[PDB]
């Protein structure tokens, strides 16, 4: 139900106008949203991939990252938030009545290109995170439309962010991680150990099922709700970090202001571009035109998807399994620089 | 980084004891004819160039620097590289290395100007043909009445 | 009325038929003409007339060797110098000589590489200042505060001419190399230790008044050096102009007005033909086209009236040829 | 001695090897030790036929020419022999990323510049390794050094030496670079041009 | 899947500046290419059809035909090759740069003494060639790589209006009511056949699909691989012909008509085959779907264009590299083109 391993061959081939930068999956309807370096934003069907459903040109630059969210309230649609090098964060509406796209609003304020955009909903107040080359992690509000907070946590520019509740981390070009508390806007701890810029960093959500790296150690970490964070850099490696427990507005701990690389995965041949979490398996793509699948318990590669694309594998995506509102289907989508996207079914 | 290894400062850098004994000397030199032919092909293969007829000439194997001539592109890269070599030979540069920057600048100017001229010529001929067609249609309409 | 309108376009129909006949010739030989134009635009900037002609004839032979054709009657001014640009350059203050026209064309057609004005006469500083009006700024490598003033000029984006170019200051190496850090819709350049912002209309000019001067190899290799020397024809026509304006001033002014009116009428006729072709392409129109060829006939009649004064000037030129050659 | 040390680096950072692979590796090391200082094409051909004669007479094997030997550790985890088109494509994508990230310059990838990038990477990989790029202007020396330094994670430092500058400025920038190198453990790649002396 | 029928109402209505002569479809992308009478190429996004993605002045005279193919190299990178034929006595070949949605002119083929009417593109194992018919009553075969001539022959007394190519065998139809199957390298007429009284418009092969009209009959036909043919003329009829088997370098013997279909009211213009079905347009503004098995018209589409209708296009179903998408496209004389999707 959770240990599904994809086959040796892709289930289908999807053709895109230019290089694919980001792919995401609709949590309910089996459709895939594919970004495009030319600027387009496609929306394909996993069962009828010969012709797209809808696609519009909303930027004059390359789309950098995107993610989806099936909105829920305490009182009910799907929202797509898109990053771009055009200094804008265009939020879109996916209407299921006519399977088309409708643009909602644009978030401005960044003085340069943005890299990663994350969205999460909590208590019927959904917020949109952002990170740019201004090294400013600006977080907006979807319902209101105006900004909420803004801080600079790094000397050089950030490249990727991840959120979990009220805590946000951000890898950067200066090879240093940093955990910053969003409501208070202050840093807590830093990470060190890479000599190449961080490509993608994301948290490790706890699961109740046994996996060594997705369970709390002490009661304090169970109360905090997070213990492990994983970062992928251009060092051809994957590092699982340890976040020290802050003394709790949270107060930084000077004696425990540094990270700790518990595990250091290795085996790739070039830069690791994007990473994913599913069960006890670590799914990562790189510039070796291949996708690996590491095991969190042992740290060994169990499958090599050699020559998946003819070029760089820029992105891949799974479904979130920790969240109860999303069914963790056995579907993994990947996108490459060779203007192709591979979708794995069953 | 040394541009002219003949000058007094560069000769002092080269002939210095510890700089010579520690640095791995990598003589870039001027570009050879194969490199210039390859880069010329790779930056003129993206222009409308072959649009008229062409007859392959008869030249010596050592006299041609590229692959045997088939299209306009091989002819123009050969003519550019051969003229650049002759121009450097005529300026009496000696054993001083030859900067290929003039070659690159001229090739960029060539591709830009041929694009502009081809577009202008096609637009002008389309305009004159539609004008002649309109005149013929008006003549036919006047003769009908 | 339709029959009269058709019969009123016989000469234009003949011109169109001749152009369609000549299209095969002018397309079969386009690549060779473009090759010669590019060679002029990139190589012969820093050369004298005799050396230009020598490499011209060897390039003609070499180009004909590889079985690619050109124009036998090819000329650089007729190929690149458009008539409106020629009018603007002559109105700015540059002389009527053809070599200076070729060098002004090679200067004002290099938008990728900054040019090097090697002008001993020190008047092309003021003709280029006249070309861009009062918005230009004059800088030098020998003035204190040069860095800050150049930064302000970059931020404003005005046309900048830097005089005394043989004393090159290497802090502008990022502007000579034309390497740009594209930051969204803004372009930034690191000069010294603090970066600036390029306004997008910034243009750089380097002018040096020292023949046989010294310049760094880094500056030489990336900057289109163009020479500016007085050849035989320039001094001949200047001597003729001085002696004619010191002999008959009103007659000289009348001749200058006559030639200016003639070239303005030629430019107006060319624009008139282009406007007529554009108007006929998109298709009231009959009365408009009547006005078009009425203006054309008026211009032709004015030129034919102006034709009857040139042999006198030819006789004066033949009279003053001995003075010019001496 | 430099040849022996280069062979040691290639052997230690390499996969399992065969006798033909040893011959190719030793010949590449000889090419990068003795034949880089050569200037003439005739001298290069003489060195190539000399290597032919030496290998044939003392070691009783494909073409051994400079463009036919590309040893690099960029495409994998080991210093192995690589192919041509895959390396050209990979370095094309890496150069496009570099132009996106640091500075845009339109250079075209070709064979000799790929070989020069590989040998610059080999020289900068060595401990206490320094280079003397000698060649004509606009050949692509300093920008290739910048690109290779970016590939290996080196920080790029260029001295801002210009007119009306004395030895105090040079000492200041040298001391700043030294302090960044040692105190801040930042790997720096100083680039000294001829015009900066 | 392969039995798709277009809907009664079109899904996209695209406007251009003049009459449309040739419409082709991208085999891998939702992009449509149309040619105008002013020698202008328009590349259109399907979901953004109002603004052209690309607009280029390909020729100074009217474009007649156009063909596309995605190259496949086993070494090298692949790109889409478009070919345009016009009344300028020239053939132009472009590469479609999908990276930035802009055309790029590869080369041109010259040599025909009059206008060129149809040009085809097909790929060998590692090579690509091109054929052309002209008013010179001459079939000429060029290659995309070198650019110089490979074959030239005059098969018909009248001028050939349409050529189809498969393997090393060429079927050509002329202004004269006959067709001809010839061999590619030898340039000899293997078979001829008449049966019309009005000029042929479009003629093409009928390939094999792994059925009454897609199956080899004997083992002597399976190894050869060619069995059927389809033709259409101004006779308001569509004729399915059988081919005679040449004695194998082939040595040549007449055409056999095995089916005829009638029901058009004016000149037909295009023939397209998708699986079991046949799509044809006729100058009475009529788009008709015929069944090959039963042998009668199934669905009609009338008054799609106020003026005449010029051509249709559907994806190739008999090639591995081309996905048979559930879509269709057509053009008309009234500056209009229709796209049917799903
Ligand atoms: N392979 C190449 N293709 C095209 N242009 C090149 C190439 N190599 C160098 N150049 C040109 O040279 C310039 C960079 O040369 P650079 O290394 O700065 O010279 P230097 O070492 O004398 O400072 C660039 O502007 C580029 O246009």
């Amino acid at each position: 139900v959770l240990k599904w391993i994809p086959r040796n061959l892709p289930s289908c081939l999807i053709n895109v106008e230019s290089s694919v930068t980001s792919v995401k999956l609709h949590p309910n309807l089996p459709i895939v949203f594919v970004a495009t370096d030319h600027g387009k934003l496609y929306a394909f069907d996993l069962f009828n991939y010969t012709i797209p459903l809808a696609s519009l040109q909303s930027h004059t630059k390359a789309i950098t990252s995107m993610d989806v969210l099936f909105t829920n309230y305490t009182n009910n649609y799907l929202v797509i938030v898109t990053a771009s090098k055009d200094l804008q964060i265009h939020v879109f509406k996916w209407v299921s009545e006519e399977c088309k796209f409708q643009q909602i609003r644009s978030l401005l304020g960044h003085e340069h290109i943005v890299s990663a955009v994350k969205i999460w909903q909590k208590n019927n107040d959904v917020h949109i995170a952002s990170c740019s080359r201004d090294q400013t992690v600006k977080i907006w509000d979807f319902h209101n439309g105006w900004s909420l907070k803004t801080f600079q946590p790094h000397s050089q520019w950030v490249r990727s962010i991840d959120v979990l509740g009220d805590y946000i981390i951000s890898g950067s070009h200066d090879t240093t991680l940093r955990l910053t508390h969003w409501p208070s806007g202050n840093g807590l701890s830093v990470g060190t150990g890479h000599e190449f810029p961080i490509e993608k960093v994301k948290f490790i959500h706890f699961i109740e099922d046994e996996i060594r790296f997705r369970t709390p150690s002490t009661d304090r970490y169970k109360n905090w709700g997070m213990q492990y964070c994983v970062s992928a850099s251009r060092d051809r490696t994957i590092k699982i970090w340890e976040i020290p427990l802050p003394t709790l507005a949270p107060i930084p701990n000077p004696t425990d202001s540094n990270f700790r690389c518990v595990l250091t995965l290795k085996g790739h041949l070039s830069w690791v571009r994007d990473i994913s979490i599913r069960g006890q398996y670590l799914f990562s793509c790189a510039d070796d035109k291949s996708v690996r699948c590491w095991d969190l318990n042992t740290g060994q590669c169990l499958h090599v998807w050699e020559k998946l694309h003819t070029g760089f594998v820029n992105c891949l995506d799974l479904d979130v399994d920790f969240d109860s509102n999303v069914t963790p289907r056995q579907m993994m989508v990947t996108g490459g620089l060779d203007c192709k996207s591979n979708v794995f079914m069953r | 980084t040394i541009c002219d290894p003949t000058n007094n400062k560069s000769s002092a850098m080269i002939s210095s004891p510890a700089l010579f004994n520690r640095c791995i000397i990598n003589w870039m030199g001027d570009w050879d004819t194969k490199t210039m032919s390859q880069v010329a092909n790779n930056m003129v293969d993206v222009v409308p160039m072959e649009f008229t007829d062409f007859i392959v000439p008869e030249v010596n194997k050592e006299l041609v620097f590229t692959e045997p001539i088939q299209t306009i592109r091989d002819a123009v890269v050969n003519i550019l590289i051969h003229f650049d070599r002759n121009f450097y030979q005529k300026m009496k540069v000696g054993v001083n290395p030859r900067s290929p920057g003039y070659f690159i600048d001229g090739l960029r100017a060539l591709v830009k100007l041929v694009t502009a001229k081809y577009q202008d010529l096609q637009e002008n001929q389309r305009f004159v043909n539609v004008g002649l067609e309109k005149l013929n249609e008006s003549v036919l309409k006047v003769n009908e009445l | 009325r339709s029959i009269s309108l058709v019969k009123s376009l016989t000469f234009e129909k003949e011109r169109w038929l001749n152009t369609t006949k000549q299209f095969s010739k002018t397309s079969q030989e386009l690549i060779g003409n473009c090759i010669i134009s590019s060679i002029y635009e990139t190589y012969f900037g820093h050369l004298n007339e005799r050396e230009r002609g020598d490499m011209l004839v060897i390039l003609k032979r070499l180009l004909g060797k590889f079985a690619v054709k050109y124009d036998v009657n090819y000329r650089f001014i007729d190929y690149l110098v458009t008539l409106d640009e020629k009018m603007k350059w002559l109105e700015c203050g540059l002389d009527k000589n053809d070599y200076f026209l070729e060098n002004m064309s090679i200067v004002m057609n290099s938008q990728d590489a900054v040019p090097f004005l090697l002008d001993p006469s020190s008047h092309m500083i003021t003709v280029i200042s006249n070309y861009y009006g009062n918005k230009t700024v004059l800088l030098s490598f020998l003035e204190e505060g040069f860095v800050k003033r150049l930064e302000n000029a970059v931020r404003f984006g005005s046309v900048v001419i830097i005089q005394d170019g043989e004393f090159f200051d290497p802090i502008i190496s990022r502007l000579i190399s034309r390497e740009f850090n594209h930051a969204g819709n803004r372009v930034t350049v690191e000069i010294g230790d603090h970066e600036v912002d390029v306004s997008g209309d910034f243009k750089l000019f380097i002018h040096s008044c020292d023949p046989s001067g010294d310049i760094p190899i880094f500056l030489r290799s990336r900057v289109r050096l163009v020479h500016f020397v007085t050849n035989k024809e320039s001094i001949e026509t200047r001597i003729f102009d001085i002696t004619l304006t010191e002999e008959n001033a009103e007659m000289q002014r009348k001749r200058e007005d006559l030639i200016k009116l003639n070239t303005e009428y030629r430019l107006k006729l060319k624009n008139l033909e282009k406007r007529l072709l554009e108007e006929l392409n998109n298709s009231e129109l009959m009365v408009t086209l009547n006005n078009l060829k009425k203006e054309a006939m008026n211009i032709e009649k004015k030129l034919s009236e102006s034709e009857e004064f040139f042999p006198q000037f030819d006789n004066l030129v033949e009279e003053y040829s001995i003075i010019g050659k001496h | 001695t430099r040849l022996v040390r280069g062979v040691y680096t290639a052997i230690n950072t390499g996969p399992r090897q065969t006798l033909r692979s040893l011959i190719r590796l030793w010949a590449y090391e000889a090419w990068r030790i003795f034949a880089d200082r050569l200037v003439g094409v005739k001298e290069k051909n003489s060195f190539e036929q000399l290597l032919y004669e030496t290998v044939d007479k003392y070691l009783p094997l494909g073409n051994i020419s400079s463009t036919s030997l590309l040893f690099s550790g960029l495409l994998s985890l080991d210093f192995k022999e690589v192919n041509k088109t895959d390396l050209v494509n990979f370095i094309e994508e890496r150069f496009k990323t570099f132009c996106d990230e640091e500075l845009e310059v339109p250079m075209v990838i070709h064979e000799s510049m790929v070989d020069h990038i590989l040998r610059i990477d080999r020289a900068l990989k060595q401990v206490q390794g320094h280079m003397m790029l000698i060649g004509a202007s606009r050949t692509g020396k300093t920008i290739l050094t910048r690109f290779v330094a970016w590939l290996n994670g080196l920080k790029i430092v260029q001295p801002k030496i210009h007119r009306h500058s004395n030895l105090s400025d040079f000492d200041m920038i040298l001391k700043k670079a030294i302090s960044d190198c040692s105190l801040k453990e930042s790997r720096t790649c100083l680039i000294i041009d001829e015009s900066n002396i």
